[PDB]
């Protein structure tokens, strides 16, 4: 529901200038806002949840050949009939024996019989349809306040300050309207419907465990399949075969548990677990946050007149900001905690900005842990918590200094363009002009051009592409770029974004 | 077939482990390299083809590495 | 398509003691897909185990399983009076989706003899034509038990209602009352009446007579 | 892996029912169909390169009819 | 969770393609033979001319 300790933390840069923001997140992904008079915010999808899922078809991928019977005939008698072409659960096929005058005929050469053998399923597959009304999104959401190691990985802790929220959006309510409490409320309009695609793609069953797959892949599996209701299947000739026919003796037997096959035909595919309600890992959403009565009280405050002390130890939290937290012995409280980032000692100008807003003590009661998170500068740079001689400090550097970060940026931001699709520009929330048209120039090229000859497959777009970064080396003079348009980018760059 | 057309690559949000990432490098070059090595003498005059028409150099390589990744399971 | 039932369907088994459910699925390679639910007469069900390995929010940890495919199990080590209900099954994967023949939990206790009473009918029912002589068997274990209404030292199937309750909540035994019915003329054309009950504990029924020219 | 570097051909005597004969056909072209009925728009400027270079007309759909079969299953 | 592949005697199956169906009891019998014989005819003749 927080950012803290998330595998991917990306922050959110305020410029203001309005109280609404149109902002995508994700299951893994904990996105930071950090904007004036308004605390810092942790929005992040828990997972995709989906309420009613109807039964589009199975497939039988294990099967046994029961009650083998072979009704021979002589040549020249044309078709041979067994009586079991009746039932749909005998499997019959033609066929022949050649026959002398030692076995059952009088001709040579040729003949006809029928091979029927009785089909028993021994395991199926079942998929699902997802329904897009049906899709939730638990999206957990997060203002930093006075905190503690306990309460800020805690939901119902802060829910009591009122800190921390949890909600679902659906097509039938994407509105929704949560209170903060003292810090004031925030009004989140999501797009449940449109996050993901409710019907790109199906859920299939693989033994006890479901997994995705392409809906149009879904149909086109070679594999015996089923009606949603019961009985009659089709191409359940495929997991059974033939052999010769020597008189009457012919063994139709069953190919084994197709399950790993299942599971080989699975690649690219996201494992999904379930009890009640399908949670589904990797989130896709599109949210507006609405600050407009989220603000900042205690104006009036002041700082703390006592000695501090750390309750555990500065680190790094590797998404380029520090996190340290705090435990007060000082009973003047409540108070807010002195605290800032500087370059030198003798320089008391902070430079660095503080993640977490205004930290401040919630009781006077002494000794009571607070958890704050500060954003250093490039460079050495100090850690100092309060004023005067009883400030305790500490040395940070952090060498992630601007040049690497520009391509952080530049890199990622081409990451962020890739696989995200047409939605890769609402980053460039509060748009319009550049924003707006940079997704449009986008939109008919996503909707044309790279999803057109789209399905290729790591390599295949990839070597291809080398073949196609030639087509630039042989060319015309303003017919340069021409072959090299689609080659460069969108190409070989997804393909250099997944290794492996 | 099952073992054919598998669901990968999804492309659609999903960054996570997969059933299936590390071993999808592995899917083509491994198994057709075990099929020029299960078939050199192929290789062998398989390049020469390349050689033989055009005379554009540099190209002419680009036929045979591509028809040499042809060959493997068609 | 698939069959599905549920073994033993009675089980007396003192609480404390572990309870391993024999079950099977026929149609098979359910993967797991088995539940399990406990049901007191007169009452819905409640779902006990889902996924085969997980319990639902209010059914508390004492109950677990295993089994997948064919087979499946409800393994409860800590039987309690609580747990005394009808216990049913349901199957998944495959369509329609059906139940078991369910299985029965008693509490296990001492063979209890039943207490046998033999009512004539009341002087008010007399008068309004018909008799009805009812039989009362009271705190008797185990459930099987059975009642033979003798006229005269002949038995009568006729006009014979058994209304039995089920395991009782405070001695957990069961209790029993058999009805026969006449026309009061056929009432006063037939003289001793008694009923017989032989039960596990009794070797030989327990014979409570009285006849009209009897008090 | 066992989905793929099948045992045939034998190709050694053999003159018999095999445990896989008839669907030996249906191995490749009706899976590579399947892939480019999957991508159409692939299909569509696939054959444009063909027409690009060398100017030698019929060997230039030597090119498209080999590379179109490339891109199925790399 | 470590999580295990289905059955792979599909894949088995499906990487049997010119492979030769063979049953055995007690002993192997192979379908189509290979053998080189010499067939040394100098005792068999005609009778019953008569």
């Amino acid at each position: 529901f927080n950012c803290l300790g998330m595998g991917n933390r990306d922050f959110i840069e305020g410029a203001s200038g309005a109280t609404w923001v149109d902002l995508v997140l994700e299951g893994d992904s904990c996105l930071t806002i950090m904007a004036n008079d308004k605390p810092t915010l942790d929005v992040r999808m828990i997972n995709i949840e989906a309420s009613q899922l109807a039964e589009v078809r199975s497939y039988c991928y294990h099967a046994s050949v029961t009650d083998i019977s072979t009704v021979a005939r002589c040549p020249m008698t044309g078709e041979a009939h067994n009586e079991k072409r009746a039932d749909s659960s005998y499997v019959c096929k033609q066929g022949f024996t050649d026959r002398g005058w030692g076995n059952g005929c009088g001709l040579f050469g040729k003949g006809s019989i029928d091979t029927c053998a009785k089909f028993s399923c021994t395991s199926k597959a079942i998929g699902r349809t997802i329904q897009p009304e049906n899709i939730k999104y638990e999206v957990g959401i997060f203002v930093h306040g006075t905190t503690t190691s306990e309460n800020h990985g805690n939901y119902s802790a802060q829910v009591g300050a009122s800190q921390a929220a949890k909600f679902t959006v659906t097509p039938n309510a994407p509105s929704i309207t949560l209170k903060l409490g003292d810090y004031g409320e925030v009004t989140l309009d999501c797009e449940p419907r449109s996050g993901l695609n409710t019907e790109a793609f199906y859920v299939m069953t693989v033994g006890s465990k479901s997994f995705l797959v392409h809906r149009e892949w879904f149909h086109d599996l070679a594999l015996p399949w089923t009606p949603p209701s019961s009985t009659a299947w089709r191409n359940r000739e495929l997991l059974m075969e033939f052999e010769e026919a020597h008189a009457t003796k012919q063994s139709v037997v069953a190919l084994g548990s197709q399950e790993g096959g299942l599971h080989q035909a699975l690649a690219g595919a996201i494992v999904v677990e379930y009890s009640s309600s399908v949670k589904l890992t990797s989130g896709h959403l599109k949210c507006r946050l609405k600050m407009d009565k989220l603000a900042l009280k205690g104006t009036t405050y002041g700082m703390c007149t006592g000695k501090f002390s750390f309750a555990k130890n500065p680190a790094d939290t590797g998404h380029g900001t520090v996190v340290i937290e705090l435990s007060y012995s000082g009973s003047d409280g409540p108070c807010k905690i002195p605290i800032v980032s500087v370059a030198s000692l003798n320089d008391m100008t902070p430079v660095g900005r503080l993640v977490t807003v205004n930290p401040f003590v919630a009781t006077s009661s002494a000794n009571s842990k607070v958890l704050v998170e500060m954003e250093p500068p490039f460079g050495d740079s100090y850690i100092v918590v309060g004023r005067g001689d009883k400030q305790i400090n500490h040395h940070w550097h952090k060498a992630g200094s601007t040049l690497g970060k520009a391509f952080l940026t530049t890199l990622k931001g081409a990451q962020r363009l890739a696989a995200l699709g047409d939605t890769a520009w609402d980053f460039g929330s509060i748009g319009g002009v550049f924003n707006s048209i940079g997704k449009a120039v986008h939109q008919v090229f996503g909707g044309a051009f790279r999803t057109l000859f789209g399905g290729m497959s790591w390599i295949t777009q990839g070597l291809m592409g080398a073949l196609l970064l030639w087509m630039g080396v042989n060319a015309r003079d303003r017919s340069i770029a021409l072959a090299f348009l689609a080659t460069g980018g969108v190409l070989l760059f997804l393909a250099t974004n997944v290794h492996a | 077939s099952v073992s054919v057309q598998t669901h990968g690559e999804s492309s659609l949000v999903n960054k996570t482990e997969t059933w299936l990432d590390s071993t999808k490098a592995t899917r083509y070059l491994m198994k057709t390299e075990n099929w020029i090595i299960r078939n050199p003498g192929y290789a062998f005059l398989a390049a020469v083809l390349g050689w033989m028409l055009g005379s554009n150099n540099g190209q002419r390589v680009v036929f045979t590495i591509l028809l040499l990744l042809v060959a493997p399971a068609y | 398509d698939i069959v599905l039932t549920q073994s033993p369907a009675s089980l007396a088994v003192s609480l404390g003691q572990r309870a391993t459910i024999s079950c099977r699925a026929s149609q098979s390679v359910s993967t797991s897909y088995m539940h399990w639910y406990q049901q007191k007469p007169g009452q819905p069900p409640r779902l006990l185990i889902y996924l085969v390995s997980n319990l639902e929010s209010g059914v508390p940890s004492r109950f677990s399983g295993s089994g997948s495919g064919t087979d499946f199990t409800l393994n409860i080590h800590p039987v309690e009076a609580e747990d005394e209900a009808t216990y049913y099954c349901q199957h998944i994967r495959e369509l329609t989706r059906s139940e078991a023949g369910p299985s029965w939990l008693e509490i296990k206790r001492a063979d209890a003899a039943p207490t046998v009473s033999i009512f004539p009918p009341s002087s008010e029912q007399l008068t309004s034509g018909g008799a009805s002589v009812v039989c009362f068997l009271n705190n008797f274990y185990p459930k099987d038990i059975n009642v033979k209404w003798k006229i005269d030292g002949s038995e009568r199937q006729n006009g014979v209602l058994n209304s039995w309750t089920d395991q009782d909540s405070k001695d957990s035994t069961y209790s029993m009352s058999s009805t026969l019915t006449l026309t009061k003329d056929e009432y006063e054309r037939h003289n001793s009446y008694t009923c017989e009950a032989t039960h596990k504990t009794s070797t030989s029924p327990i014979v409570k007579s009285f006849n009209r020219n009897e008090c």
